């Protein structure tokens, strides 16, 4: 039987108690689960459904619909790279080349240590600072390979 | 506390209203906001009737800054003719390509938005308000949660706000990667703990919204105007810009300009003035080829003298200005727009589901020179046939910008057809 570690379950209960209805907390709970495990473990969904008082198929359908949730790959740090119009115009391909030179991986791949996954995303709405990437919650303009290397060195 | 890293987007204002504080790239907390006379508009509003506030917002000419430009006062009037309880929703899902106007209010001057939400909620008799912020704005989320706690501490939220007898709580919900969750009915479905599937309209949210109750959805930038309308009065607000499309507007400018960033300007400003007078002209002084109004419209270099207003011949939309210069491939640019709609259709409507996919799949073959004659004819047909049976704006416009590039840059498309 899969069980949420007490420190996670406490946070999930806080989200569920925050909104007037429990089911409104579903996305905040799944963010919290992904933050804890580095992905959404399939086994996590049944106990979450129970806490939200929703059918399991409802929760599964929500996880499948929302692109930020990942049931496939565990990663400590998600490098979200914008592949939309403005970042493409201003040098997404230079950022991807620099990421491949430093980490040895392409969009969709995880480093062999499970540290970094490159996630291609649509417009991150920081287009004046193109090309844009995030490292988990942190968001940056890509300037050059030397600058990117310094930034990535801060994630240990 | 410390927040996640945010790029320091350049912000410039000729009006010193929405960007009075947000022109500086840092969090302005409640003490700084109060020093500038913050929350005095709320105090003024709570001494007015809800009906009077609606009248002022109506007379201000404020139009929906989310991009459709629907008259804000008239939206509120529709809501309040329906029995309560009623809900107020702040739309902070901002996900249109090139559009970064709302985030600089959220991340730099959150109390301007919060004050606006409280006044708007009182105006329509809502005791529960929601901010729905996209998942990819985690800093915005933490800044808003902290700002709401500051407002509670100072007695601007909770029960019986400043002895008015008006109760309000503001809940912050997060998105999780879906552009479609900015569509007001898909947003409401997401708030209800479901997939972001748009609802058939009518009914509009003001008739049937959150839990089927009358619900007003307004954009961050729209709501940020409300404290100015109350503070100045609707007459003084109408002095700003042209009297038919009045008030400050935020213009997020990106791509091939010297000074990319957000400009607070009146809506009588022309597209040419945004690019050349404010954004410093083009990179390398190259000729403008096109302006993408996010993923909605493509304007040619012949259309730069149009006003940035909500008029029939105006720029309209979000005010988003993506500048392409003479060396940028329009078909390459069209492929990026097709890829966007492919990735974001929710799939409820068949022509939208298949059309957004086929438009991107066929345009990729065209771009790579692998398209058969039937792929070419297929692409043309699919582009014209995404809209049929569509129940939201995505299917209605998924072919719009691309069709405008086929009409305005035929020479460039023909190069690919060979
Ligand atoms: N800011 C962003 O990041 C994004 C902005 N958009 C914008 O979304 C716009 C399309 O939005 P829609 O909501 O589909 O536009 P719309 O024109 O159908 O509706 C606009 C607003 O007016 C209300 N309304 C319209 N007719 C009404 C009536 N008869 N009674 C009561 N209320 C009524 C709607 O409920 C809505 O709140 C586009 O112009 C685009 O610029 C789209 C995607 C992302
Ligand atoms: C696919 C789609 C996505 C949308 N995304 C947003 C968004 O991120 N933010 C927003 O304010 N409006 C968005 N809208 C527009 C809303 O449906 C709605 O018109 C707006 O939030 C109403 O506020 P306003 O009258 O103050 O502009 C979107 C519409 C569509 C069709
Ligand atoms: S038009 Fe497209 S995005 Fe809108 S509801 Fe239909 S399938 Fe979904
Ligand atoms: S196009 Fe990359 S952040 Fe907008
Ligand atoms: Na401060
Ligand atoms: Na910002």
């Amino acid at each position: 039987e899969f069980e949420f570690p007490e420190e996670l379950k406490t946070k999930l209960q806080e989200h569920i108690n925050y909104f007037p209805k429990k089911r409104q907390a579903i996305l905040l709970c799944l963010h919290e689960i992904q933050n804890y495990y580095g992905y959404i473990p399939p086994e996590s969904l049944k106990p979450l459904a129970d806490m939200l008082e929703l059918p399991l198929n409802h929760v599964e359908g929500v996880v499948a619909f929302y692109d930020m949730f990942d049931r496939e790959d565990k990663a400590k740090y998600r490098i979200r790279v914008c592949v939309s119009i403005v970042c493409h115009l201003m040098g997404t391909n230079k950022l991807l080349k620099a990421l491949e030179n430093i980490l040895g991986i392409k969009p969709g791949e995880v480093t062999p240590d499970g540290k970094f996954k490159i996630v291609p995303v649509q417009c991150l709405s920081a287009c004046s600072e193109a090309p844009v990437f995030m490292v988990n919650d942190d968001e940056y303009k890509f300037e050059s390979e030397v600058q990117l290397n310094e930034i990535l060195s801060r994630y240990t | 506390r410390s927040y996640p890293a945010i790029p320091r987007i350049y912000a410039e204002t000729t009006l010193n209203m929405l960007l009075k504080r947000a022109k500086k790239p840092r969090v302005h907390s409640i003490d700084e906001y109060l020093k500038d006379g913050g929350y005095q508009a709320l105090e003024k509003a709570l001494n007015m009737s809800p009906e009077e506030i609606i009248d002022w917002v109506d007379k201000s000419t404020l139009r929906g800054r989310g991009g459709a430009g629907f008259p804000t006062g008239k939206k509120w009037k529709f809501a309040v003719q329906n029995p309560g309880p009623r809900y107020f929703i702040c739309n902070a899902d901002e996900s249109e390509p090139g559009t970064f106007k709302d985030r600089i209010i959220i991340e730099r001057d959150p109390h301007l938005l919060i004050e606006g939400i409280i006044i708007s909620s009182y105006a329509i008799g809502a005791n529960e308000a929601y901010i729905y912020i996209r998942g990819e704005y985690p800093a915005g989320y933490y800044i808003l949660r902290d700002a709401i706690e500051e407002a509670k501490k100072k007695g601007f939220l909770g029960k019986n706000i400043l002895g008015s007898g008006f109760d309000l709580e503001i809940y912050v919900a997060r998105g999780a990667g879906a552009y479609i969750c900015g569509e007001e009915t898909a947003l409401i479905e997401s708030l209800e703990g479901k997939r972001g599937h748009p609802r058939l309209k009518p009914p509009y949210p003001v008739q049937k919204g959150l839990w089927g109750k009358p619900t007003v959805v307004n954009n961050v930038e729209t709501i940020a105007n409300v404290p100015f309308i109350i503070s100045m009065g609707w007459e003084e607000y109408r002095y700003i810009g042209p009297s038919d499309y009045a008030g400050p507007k935020l213009f997020p400018v990106s791509g091939k300009v010297k000074k990319p960033g957000v400009y607070e300007l009146p809506m009588n400003t022309t597209l040419r003035e945004v690019i050349f007078k404010y954004a410093g002209g083009t990179l390398g002084n190259k000729k403008v080829k096109a302006v993408f109004s996010g993923a909605l419209d493509c304007f040619s270099s012949e259309e730069l003298d149009i006003p940035m207003d909500y008029s029939p011949l105006g720029f309209g939309g979000t005010g988003t200005v993506i500048v392409l210069t003479e060396e940028d491939d329009i078909v390459e640019a069209a492929l990026k727009i097709a890829e966007f709609y492919e990735h974001e259709t929710c799939g409820q409507c068949t022509p939208c589901r298949v059309g957004c996919y086929e438009q991107a799949n066929l345009l990729e073959k065209i771009y790579k020179g692998e398209a058969t004659e039937q792929d070419w004819e297929g692409f043309d047909f699919v582009n014209r046939n995404i809209q049929p049976t569509s129940i939201c704006g995505l299917g209605a416009v998924a072919g719009r910008l691309i069709r405008q590039t086929l009409e305005k840059f035929p020479e460039e498309w023909e190069k690919y057809r060979k």
